[PDB]
């Protein structure tokens, strides 16, 4: 059951490559695309994110998108550069000049139709294609513009498949333009009709966890990428090893998306790292559910949690992970809504990350989430009550009315979670 | 001799398959390349064994039994296993992608599409039968195809095989082994269309024999290998006179005669005793009495749930190993006197007991001790209904939200067979009410 | 008590102890109710492609 | 920390336990119908104890017996002491009653009121059910028209119409112990009793008149003119009422009646034991009885009923609420030198 991956823009290629460079790490795979690994589980469900080539050597099922080549060549030079399909690499020229529109409207049309096309190729080669992962950021033209555009093109030709994505939501304490909010409210309109799944990952919470808690005093967006990467991994553990729980896509969100609507997570997880002291089955499950471990910048004890799945990477005890997580959802039962029976599911995989002996990630929908889109939605409407920036976005042929729009399907957003949160 | 086929349904169905049929083999002594050497008569016979074996011309003993999953991970260890020699590829049956714990996704969106080859598969094993006498059906409440698949096999199975004796081996769901939020759904659901096609369903809590394994066998994280080689014993009890020499449910039809005599109410509960771990270096065997005595503990039942606060409608006694019918009779005068055993007014306050000599079988480097004496007794008491209690209770909470109906309807499913399996549970409650129950 | 229907074999025993006295759905259905999952399924989609569409 | 949930608000036995849960500070209390709870003060009826003992990784514990409910009514107290052979139907401090419906035991309560009627005895029996029925007469007939005319079913006994007196008010009383029973079905007895007495002098002609007859504490509260002459509330404790058999009768609460009520209470709760007992469960209880007893001109006492859900005396409740802690829940949930209660078993 074959995952094709999808990465548009620059952020999403960046993070996207990390992604792509961690886990052949994990499964003994260098960057020739040669396996030289020491264990069976690194092979046993390599095909679900690698295509077989003659020499028993492994291709990503990954395509790359952007509007403009400069990080799709920084890509290509990089760590892992050849291990991907040369032919797999879609680019055009002009860009999307972090404008939304120039990306799902005009810049991005011109090209969607050549990444479909490789989206083909890549799903008729699956036995049983699960579905279809995308990395991208919000607050951009290209992957936000754009790869809603790749979804919603997708959903069409593809409408029984699971759409996933991560999605990096901008703030500004780590901004590139003004008009980020403008962006990623559009996106989220999109997402909240057409993907299953999103892991909502904050930049602004990835700057706070490298400043605070890694001790980074500058922080770079390769320090912000290392953390994603690592929950990237982490959150896709399941889907990559042997294991019972969440092992597929469509099994993830039927235990994860109790309403079509409330599909946003907040990823966490423990330890931080930036690491010879192993950490404990009690430190990892305190981590793991500590708000500064949270990579969505939500307080979870402002809202409840509908569903919680929580994976444990290295080799321990589960007589003591089953413990603690009991321990921890028995003495916060308050924070866990009462008419999800049994919402906290675990995970184990004796395979852990590169350098730690114990690793644990965790997978949250909490309506603490809409403190997110609060925030978004609050430095939307003021610049759009003044009608600010868009000129930007009329020139290339919006009008305002679509912008009312997603300004009020994201507000309905935040009113649904609101609703579930009393009970 | 009439003939049984056995139908395994989902991963929980088909690995519980695994574990029964294993131990079937080491029970009559068939090699795992489908050879007896006890069986002298090659090539065929009316042995009571033969009612799940068949003989080629070569001599192999094979299986009537047929694996269905809509998935072929857990299908393809059988494959290449230990026994990959004892089915032949016909009885193996797997499907695409998985049910994905949706009931809908299981019986309408990919039960129609594979129906029909299951029951072709199912009429090439019941051709080869003399005089079939029905089905046994092993399979989880929880899984996508476990509940979906079944139900509408089950359906079918009444068409084709009309007044055929359906009898199933059910797992109830428990959080500390689920993989699925929904599976009080899926459970509620399968249980409403599949009631008016089953004669008599053994449940097993996963949650009693969590426990279990934990306090006698010492194990502890119980994996599912642990449980179902357990799950096995209990089978194997259950079906040991099926497959043996005997007097007491030599078919189908004597199971629903001897415990069902509602039909509604058709689910027994099961208690098994002893349960001693192999790793316990010293051990004292127990007596016809002490594993009787056993039998009315609620640690040693399938499903945890209190027969003191219900109503008995009938008792079997399955002993295996070294007990003679005095030593049963003095036990159950014994524990006539030292326990609550309540039968409803209209029904005999009696005990229906078979004796197998040959002492239960252990799979060898197994967690269960082999001991000289064991019994497994199958009793229709109304305090089984606490576990439909718990699982509408839950079912109940997530509901009065709608909390992932979507993904059935998104499937076919309408939201009014929530509602039509609901009222069924809730008339299913109120039955085993009337038949078991009478500031200061 | 009274010990009945005693049946003795070499393989085991078996007999009842008494201590007290007393006091479809068809084929076509089946084919239909699938048949109108599969348009219900069917007709959720279609208007998904509108949707796309427009 | 431990949880717990409350459901029977207008209990004021459990109302103060809760309270007192609070102030250790390691307690923490839920909603009713939260699940992950370690002690359950549970509702009066219907209690679901099917769902209990179901949540992995809590020791769960609820302050009610499954299957009690056959010691505390009326109608199921009579049978199982007629049948349960550890009480052997003869017991000697049950008095004689029968259950008439209005299966029936009609023709034989009719029986021995004949054997009372031959020999000239004192034929007067009650009336009373599971509110009041109030009904005391001679004959029977009168019990019957009244039976039927109600509604529920009413159980008859017969009236210990020779009671013991106190004096000065020559009135009768009832006394009422508390007795708490744990999850290892320990019995243990409260220390302080009650006696609920009667305000006006007891009347052997006006068996109309139910007011020195019916000890009830809501009675002498309605229908009593001196109601509080002698005791406040018509409560006396047992230092006093032990201090006036020492006067009056030269003995003591303890010999000539206490001895009596433990082995009462003892036998009462051993005959059940193996029906409600939660020694191998799932889940395990406790739970707090109210015994009432009746004593006689020759210190004999009588088991007059048993309350599955009693109250205490006002003075009492702050002694026997923690004495629930510190037995009863502690003991299964830790936190972090003489007993108020007696072990009996
Ligand atoms: N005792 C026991 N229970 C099992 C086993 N496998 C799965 N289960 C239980 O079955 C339930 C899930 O159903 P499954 O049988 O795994 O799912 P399925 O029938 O394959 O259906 P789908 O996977 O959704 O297509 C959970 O409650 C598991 O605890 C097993 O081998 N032994
Ligand atoms: N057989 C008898 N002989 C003498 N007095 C009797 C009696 N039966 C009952 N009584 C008197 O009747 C009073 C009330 O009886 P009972 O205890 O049944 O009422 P009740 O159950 O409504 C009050 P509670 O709330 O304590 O259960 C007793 O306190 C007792 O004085
Ligand atoms: N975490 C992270 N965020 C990024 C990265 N690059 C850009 N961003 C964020 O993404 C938004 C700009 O999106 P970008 O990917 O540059 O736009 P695009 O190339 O047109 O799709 C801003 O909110 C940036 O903060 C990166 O490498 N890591
Ligand atoms: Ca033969
Ligand atoms: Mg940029
Ligand atoms: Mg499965
Ligand atoms: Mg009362």
């Amino acid at each position: 059951r074959e995952i094709v991956h999808i990465q548009a823009g620059q952020c999403g290629n960046q993070i996207g490559a990390k992604f792509w460079e961690v886990i052949s790490d994990e499964h003994g795979i260098d960057p020739t695309g040669s396996y030289h690994g020491d264990s069976d589980l690194q092979l046993e469900r390599i095909n679900v994110y690698y295509n077989e080539a003659t020499g028993n050597k492994y291709v990503p099922r990954a395509i790359l998108v952007d509007l403009e080549p400069g990080t799709m060549d920084s890509v290509r030079s990089g760590p892992f550069g050849q291990i991907f399909r040369p032919d797999n690499f879609v680019f055009g020229q002009s860009g999307a000049g972090n404008n939304w529109a120039k990306g799902h409207y005009t810049e991005g049309a011109e090209l969607v139709d050549s990444v479909l096309d490789v989206v083909r190729k890549e799903s008729e080669s699956c036995d049983c294609l699960q579905g279809f992962q995308l990395t991208h950021s919000l607050g951009g033209g290209t992957g936000s513009g754009m790869g809603t555009l790749l979804i919603s093109k997708i959903r069409e030709e593809y409408p029984d498949r699971i759409m996933n994505t991560f999605s990096v939501m901008p703030s500004p304490k780590v901004s590139d333009t003004v008009v980020e909010p403008y962006n990623a409210t559009l996106s989220v309109h999109q997402l909240v009709e057409n993907t299953d799944e999103t892991y909502c990952i904050d930049n602004e919470a990835l700057y706070d966890i490298c400043f605070r808690t890694l001790k980074l005093t500058t922080p770079t967006y390769g320090d912000l990428n290392h953390l994603v990467s690592a929950t990237m991994s982490g959150v896709t553990t399941c889907l990559r090893f042997p294991g019972q729980l969440n092992a597929d896509l469509r099994k993830l969100a039927v235990n994860m998306v109790p309403f079509p609507r409330l599909h946003f997570f907040m990823p966490g997880f423990a330890p931080l790292t930036s690491q010879y002291r192993a950490l404990t089955v009690p430190e990892l499950t305190q981590q793991m559910f500590d708000s500064k471990n949270m990579m969505a910048a939500c307080d979870p004890r402002h809202g409840r949690y509908l569903t919680v799945a929580a994976i444990f990477r290295g080799r321990m005890s589960m007589k003591e992970v089953d413990e603690q997580m009991l321990n921890v959802q028995n003495k916060n039962s308050s924070y866990f809504v009462e008419w999800i029976p049994n919402n906290v599911k675990t995970a184990v995989c004796d395979i852990p990350p590169r350098g730690l002996k114990m690793s644990a990630t965790f997978i949250g929908n909490s309506t603490a989430i809409q403190e997110l889109f609060k925030r978004i939605s609050e430095q939307f409407t003021a610049m759009f009550r003044r009608k600010a920036f868009l000129h930007w976005y009329t020139g290339e042929g919006m009008d305002e009315m679509e912008f009312t729009e997603a300004e009020s399907n994201m507000n309905d957003l935040v009113s649904e979670y609101q609703q579930y949160q009393d009970a | 001799m009439r003939e049984c086929i056995s139908i395994h349904v989902g991963q929980a169905g088909v690995q519980i398959g695994n574990a029964c049929w294993e131990l079937y083999c080491l029970e009559h002594g068939i090699q795992p390349d489908g050879q007896m050497p006890s069986d002298k008569t090659i090539g065929g016979g009316d042995d009571s064994f033969n009612t799940f074996f068949s003989e080629t011309g070569a001599g192999k003993h094979v299986p009537r039994a047929v694996f269905v999953d809509l998935e072929p991970t857990v299908i393809d260890e059988v494959r290449t296993g230990t026994y990959r020699q004892l089915f032949h590829p016909e009885q193996l049956i797997t499907g695409k992608e998985d049910a994905a714990n949706n009931y809908a996704r299981g019986h309408y969106t990919i039960g129609k599409e594979i129906i029909d080859l299951v029951l072709d598969r199912i009429r090439k094993l019941a051709d080869q039968c003399t005089g079939l006498q029905g089905f046994l059906v092993f399979h989880s409440f929880g899984g996508g195809t476990g509940s979906g698949f079944t139900s509408l096999l089950m359906e079918r199975l009444s068409v084709d095989y009309g007044k055929k004796s359906k009898l199933e081996f059910s797992i109830y769901p428990a959080p500390q082994v689920s993989t699925a939020v929904v599976e009080p759904y899926n459970s509620i659901l399968t249980t409403h269309t599949t009631l008016e096609h089953s004669d008599c369903a053994f449940m097993v809590d996963n949650e009693a024999i969590y426990d279990i394994c934990r306090r006698n066998l010492d194990i502890e994280r119980p994996t599912y290998t642990n449980l179902n080689r357990l799950i096995s014993q209990i089978v194997s009890s259950i079906t040991a006179s099926l497959r043996f020499d005997g007097a007491l449910n030599v078919d189908l039809t004597e199971f629903q005669t001897n415990l069902v005599p509602y039909p509604r109410i058709h689910f027994p509960l099961a208690t098994y005793a002893p349960v001693i771990s192999a790793e316990k270096a010293y051990h004292e065997q127990l007596s016809v009495a002490e594993i009787t005595n056993a039998c009315f503990e609620p640690a040693n039942q399938m499903v945890k749930c209190d027969p003191r606060h219900g109503k008995y409608m009938a008792c079997c006694l399955l002993y295996r190993g070294d007990v003679v019918p005095k030593d049963v009779n003095a036990a159950i005068a014994t524990i006539k006197t030292k326990r609550s055993i309540q039968f409803v007014d209209w029904c005999p306050t009696g005990f229906k007991v078979g004796i197998n000599y040959q002492p239960p079988t252990v799979v060898p480097g197994g967690d269960l001790a082999k001991v000289q004496r064991a019994v497994c007794m199958l009793s229709n008491t109304t305090a089984i209904a606490e576990a439909w209690a718990r699982l509408d209770h839950k079912f109940d909470l997530m509901y009065a939200k709608r909390a992932f109906v979507h993904w059935y309807v998104g499937e076919g499913m309408e939201e009014g067979e929530f509602s039509e399996a609901r009222e069924d549970m809730a008339a299913l409650e109120k039955d085993y009410e009337e038949v078991g129950v009478d500031e200061e | 008590m009274e010990v009945i229907e005693l049946n003795k074999c070499t393989s085991g025993q078996s007999f009842e102890v008494i201590l007290k006295p007393p006091s479809d759905p068809s084929l076509e259905e089946i084919q239909k109710k699938l048949e109108a999952a599969e348009e219900r399924r069917k007709y959720q989609e279609a208007e998904l492609l509108k949707h796309l569409a427009e | 920390m431990y949880t717990f949930v409350v459901r029977d608000e207008n209990s004021s036995v459990y109302a103060e336990v809760s309270r007192l849960l609070l102030a250790t500070g390691q307690w923490k209390r839920l909603r009713k119908d939260n699940p992950r709870f370690n002690l359950m003060l549970g509702e009066r009826n219907r209690l679901p104890f099917g769902r209990l003992g179901h949540e992995p990784g809590l020791v769960q514990l609820v302050n009610y017996y499954r299957g009690a409910d056959k010691l505390c009514r009326k109608a199921s107290l009579v049978k199982l002491i007629k049948t349960s052979p550890e009480l052997s139907e003869s017991c000697t401090w049950f008095p004689e009653s029968y259950v008439i419906y209005p299966t029936d035991e009609r023709e034989v309560f009719l029986a021995a009121y004949n054997r009372r009627r031959e020999g000239r005895e004192g034929n007067v029996w009650i009336a009373k059910s599971s509110g009041e029925g109030i009904l005391i007469s001679s004959e029977a007939s009168e019990l019957l028209d009244f039976i039927d005319e109600q509604g529920q079913v009413h159980v008859i006994q017969k009236y210990l119409e020779k009671p013991l007196l106190l004096e000065p008010g020559h009135r009768k009383f009832d006394i009422r112990s508390w007795v708490l029973v744990d999850h290892l079905y320990n019995i243990y007895l409260y220390r302080e009793g009650v006696l609920r007495t009667s305000s006006e002098p007891y009347n052997s002609a006006n068996f109309q008149d139910k007011t020195c007859h019916l000890t009830n504490h809501c009675i002498q509260k309605e229908y009593s003119k001196n109601y509080g002459r002698y005791e406040e509330g018509n409560e006396m404790f047992f230092e006093e009422f032990n201090q006036y058999l020492m006067d009056a009768l030269n003995t003591t609460l303890e010999n000539s009646i206490l001895l009596q009520i433990k082995h009462i209470i003892r036998s009462c709760l051993m005959c059940i034991e193996p029906a409600i007992s939660t020694k191998h469960l799932h889940y395990q209880s406790f739970q707090l009885f109210g015994f009432d007893f009746m004593v006689d001109e020759e210190l004999k006492v009588w088991l007059i009923e048993v309350n599955g859900a009693p109250a205490c005396a006002q003075k009492l409740y702050a002694e026997l609420c923690q004495g629930i802690v510190d037995v009863a829940i502690s003991s299964v949930f830790p936190l972090a030198p003489t007993s108020i209660f007696i072990k009996l078993h």
